[PDB]
Formats: C-alpha cells, sequence, structure tokens
C-alpha cells in the first residue's frame, strides 16, 4: 500500500466510529481493550509501553509507517495473522488515507 | 390421528451450489450495510434470530422450532422477547425477495449460519430443507427464556431443547457477539470488546473480569465489570453453578473445544424438531467469502 495525503476531518470521523471503541491516541493517554496509539508512526509494532500485546504482533516487529498501516488497516488479521485486534479492515483506499491523514496528526 | 411430525423437503433442482449462493448474498450484505448498531455490523443480530425463531421448540409435542418459519406472523413477530429481531428481519427481506425459492425457515437459520462463519468462528453443517406453515402454526409468547433467572432454571428451560449441560454452556458462548440493548431488553451494554468475531471471549471474561451486581436505568439487575462490560443474571450463573462453571474454565483455556462443541450444539439447534429423510443429503458446509478469494 502507498499512502497518499488526505482528510484529516474524515479521517476524525471514521476514528471516533471505528478505532475509539477500543484506542486512545492523546500523549500519554490511557490504554484500553486496544493500545495508546500516540507516536506509533517510527515505532515498532509491539512496544508501547505498559500493554499486553498478542505474540503475533509483537514478532511481526514492523516499524509502522503511513503505508504499511495503510496495508494493515486494509486486512488486520491477513497482516498479523493471529492478532487480537477484532476489525475487518477498511477496505477502501480513501478511507485507510482519511484515516491515516488524521491518526498522523493526532498522534504525532 | 397422533402428533406432529415435520419431514425436511429441499425445492425441486435446489442444491449446494444454490444455498452457496444465498451464503453469499448474506455475507456480502454483512459487508456492504455495516453501519448497523454502531458498527457492529448485522452479525450479532442475525444470530440471535436464528437463535429465537428455533427456541420457540418443546420436544414435548414438537411445536415451534425453525421448520415453519412461523416468525413472519404478527404473534410472534411481536412476541417481547424478540425486540430488536425485526432489524434481521429487514436485513433479510431483499435477500429473499432475490432468492424466492427458499423457504423462510431455511433463510432465518441460514442467515445465523453465515453470520457465525463470517464472523470468523466454527463451521456450521447447514442442512435445506424447512417447509413454511399456516399461521395457525405460530406458536404463542413465552416460549423463549427469562435472562433474570438462574442456573437451575437455565438447566430446567434448555432440556425443553433437549440440550445437555455442554451444550447450553457452548450455545452460550454466542454472547460474545454484539450487546444487550437497554430499549429492547431492559439490558445494557456488550459481554466483551470483540462484538463481531466469534471468539471464547464470553468464558475469559466472565472467569477474569470483577463483577459487580448492579441495578440498570431499567430498574433491572445485571453484572457488570471496570472494563465497561455486562453478563446477564443467566450468564453469570454459570460460574454460580458447580457443573457449568467447569464447563465454562474448560472453554476459557481451549477455543477450538468451544468452537467444535459449539458448531454441534447451534445445528442441532437449528435442527430440533426436524425429520429428515434417510436419503436425504449430508449437511452442507459452506465456504466463507474470505475462502474463495473475496
Ligand atoms: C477492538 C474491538 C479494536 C478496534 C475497533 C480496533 N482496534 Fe486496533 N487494536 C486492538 C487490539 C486489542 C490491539 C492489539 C493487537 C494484538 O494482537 O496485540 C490493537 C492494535 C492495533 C495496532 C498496533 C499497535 C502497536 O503495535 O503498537 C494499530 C496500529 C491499531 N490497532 C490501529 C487501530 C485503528 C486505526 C483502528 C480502527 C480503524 C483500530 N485499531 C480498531 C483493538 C481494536
Ligand atoms: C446461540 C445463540 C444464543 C443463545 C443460545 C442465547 N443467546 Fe442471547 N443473544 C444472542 C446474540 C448473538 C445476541 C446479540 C444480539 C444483538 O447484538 O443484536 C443476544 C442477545 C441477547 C439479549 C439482549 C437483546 C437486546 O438487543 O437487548 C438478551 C437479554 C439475551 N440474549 C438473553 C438470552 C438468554 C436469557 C439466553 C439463555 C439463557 C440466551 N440469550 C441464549 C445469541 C444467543
Amino acid at each position: 500500500a502507498e499512502f497518499k495525503a488526505g482528510s484529516a476531518k474524515k479521517g476524525a470521523t471514521l476514528f471516533k466510529t471505528r478505532c475509539l471503541q477500543c484506542h486512545t491516541v492523546e500523549k500519554g493517554g490511557p490504554h484500553k481493550v486496544g493500545p495508546n496509539l500516540h507516536g506509533i508512526f517510527g515505532r515498532h509494532s509491539g512496544q508501547a509501553e505498559g500493554y499486553s500485546y498478542t505474540d503475533a504482533n509483537i514478532k511481526k516487529n514492523v516499524l509502522w509507517d503511513e503505508n504499511n498501516m495503510s496495508e494493515y488497516l486494509t486486512n488486520p488479521k491477513k497482516y498479523i495473522p493471529g492478532t487480537k485486534m477484532c476489525f475487518g479492515g477498511l477496505k477502501k483506499e480513501k478511507d485507510r488515507n482519511d484515516l491515516i491523514t488524521y491518526l498522523k496528526k493526532a498522534t504525532e | 390421528t397422533t402428533p406432529l411430525v415435520h419431514v425436511a423437503s429441499v425445492e425441486k433442482g435446489r442444491s449446494y451450489e444454490d444455498f452457496q449462493k444465498v451464503y453469499n448474498a448474506i455475507a456480502l450484505k454483512l459487508r456492504e450495510d455495516d453501519e448497523y448498531d454502531n458498527y457492529i455490523g448485522y452479525g450479532p443480530v442475525l444470530v440471535r434470530l436464528a437463535w429465537h425463531t428455533s427456541g420457540t421448540w418443546d420436544k414435548h409435542d414438537n411445536t415451534g422450532g425453525s421448520y415453519g418459519g412461523t416468525y413472519r406472523f404478527k404473534k410472534e413477530f411481536n412476541d417481547p422477547s424478540n425486540a430488536g429481531l425485526q432489524n434481521g428481519f429487514k436485513f433479510l427481506e431483499p435477500i429473499h425477495k432475490e432468492f424466492p425459492w427458499i423457504s423462510s425457515g431455511d433463510l432465518f437459520s441460514l442467515g445465523g449460519v453465515t453470520a457465525v462463519q463470517e464472523m470468523q468462528g466454527p463451521k456450521i453443517p447447514w442442512r435445506a430443507g424447512r417447509v413454511d406453515t399456516p399461521e395457525d402454526t405460530t406458536p404463542d409468547n413465552g416460549r423463549l427464556p427469562d435472562a433474570d433467572k438462574d442456573a437451575d432454571y437455565v438447566r430446567t428451560f434448555f432440556q425443553r431443547l433437549n440440550m445437555n449441560d455442554r451444550e447450553v454452556v457452548a450455545l452460550m458462548g454466542a454472547h460474545a457477539l454484539g450487546k444487550t440493548h437497554l430499549k429492547n431488553s431492559g439490558y445494557e451494554g456488550p459481554w466483551g470488546a470483540a462484538n463481531n468475531c466469534f471468539t471464547n471471549e464470553f468464558y475469559l471474561n466472565l472467569l477474569n473480569e470483577d463483577w459487580k451486581l448492579e441495578k440498570n436505568d431499567a430498574n433491572n439487575e445485571q453484572w457488570d465489570s471496570k472494563s465497561g462490560y455486562m453478563m446477564l443474571p443467566t450468564d453469570y450463573s454459570l460460574i454460580q453453578d458447580p457443573k457449568y462453571l467447569s464447563i465454562v474454565k474448560e472453554y476459557a483455556n481451549d477455543q477450538d473445544k468451544f468452537f467444535k462443541d459449539f458448531s454441534k450444539a447451534f445445528e442441532k439447534l437449528l435442527e430440533n424438531g426436524i425429520t429428515f429423510p434417510k436419503d436425504a443429503p449430508s449437511p452442507f458446509i459452506f465456504k466463507t467469502l474470505e475462502e474463495q478469494g473475496l
């Protein structure tokens, strides 16, 4: 997948409706069902201090960037077989681009 | 002369490829109309629909059950125990219109099978052949279980569906799916966080969360945890009863085991009351969309 800048506002709505259930994005924000995502880009998978990751997530050892994040969100279980994140994926490129444009900003 | 028998009769020329086409239609719509219930999607309500339409069965006189597809009639449609199921019914309407030849009971049950499989649950062998019966065959309300009860109530209730301890505990694991809605049942909240993925989370949460019995906004009591999950009084009775607890524990520690038992119990549930000719086809095991490179 190759990221292309989109709409942060629409991404914020996608996050609220599809992600907030399990993740927070603010710096120092709390872990919930899923790991807090602040600082996610530029960090390796399964490294959020204080969160109990699945064995599969940590072993993926992916250094998250806008592109592999797009690949991941297209089909999570496919990219990280065995992850415990329950989410079928955002199948539309436009959707993934708006979301990551927002995530890049909200986490930053 | 004497008691009701319901013989499985699959429409002429209709075979496995036909039913797989219906399965695909449901699975596709499940993906397309994904906003429902804050994006949980229609999978859980479809599973609850298959269960409520089959759960009216009384093994003592063979009334109710999935055979006749009577939920389409007023009386059952408006059973308060079915509040919210109208959503699953509406979801399936267009599907039935595209495939007019499928029976109502066959469609309601296939809907539950498809939803379980598409939510990554176990494969549920399924058999076609349910036949629509007249309005007069619609059971009265009152046959579905009350959630504010205890283990003894759960055990004796399920005896009417010919279900044993193992089958009861396994079937209850479907509560991993969806959530309770205060406007529908007087209870509010999800049993877990993976609302639209079929796992053994129900048993894990039952055993690992710290539960506190509390009143909700409808004045009913439910067991709530700090994580924001809930358990109905009947769900929690599974760890109050010793026999049930041992089975809860084994599913909590072995999902493959839960999957296999749930598969057997759910098909049995779906086929209760049905007499299948001995020359009838082997149950069908539909391929998921993923399994079709789709
Ligand atoms: C639960 C129902 C969740 C929803 C909805 C989403 N996520 Fe998730 N996410 C969740 C869990 C429990 C986990 C852990 C996975 C594991 O196997 O341990 C995650 C993980 C991620 C990750 C990786 C984080 C890291 O490696 O540090 C990302 C980047 C992530 N989730 C993103 C994310 C987004 C953008 C979501 C919606 C579109 C989303 N998650 C939904 C649980 C849940
Ligand atoms: C194999 C299926 C299955 C069994 C058996 C089952 N349920 Fe559930 N039940 C569901 C599903 C799935 C939902 C979630 C529905 C949704 O999210 O719309 C549900 C939802 C409910 C709800 C909430 C409905 C609402 O929308 O408010 C109640 C209350 C309930 N079940 C009670 C029971 C009781 C009592 C028993 C038996 C002791 C039982 N269930 C057995 C599948 C089942």
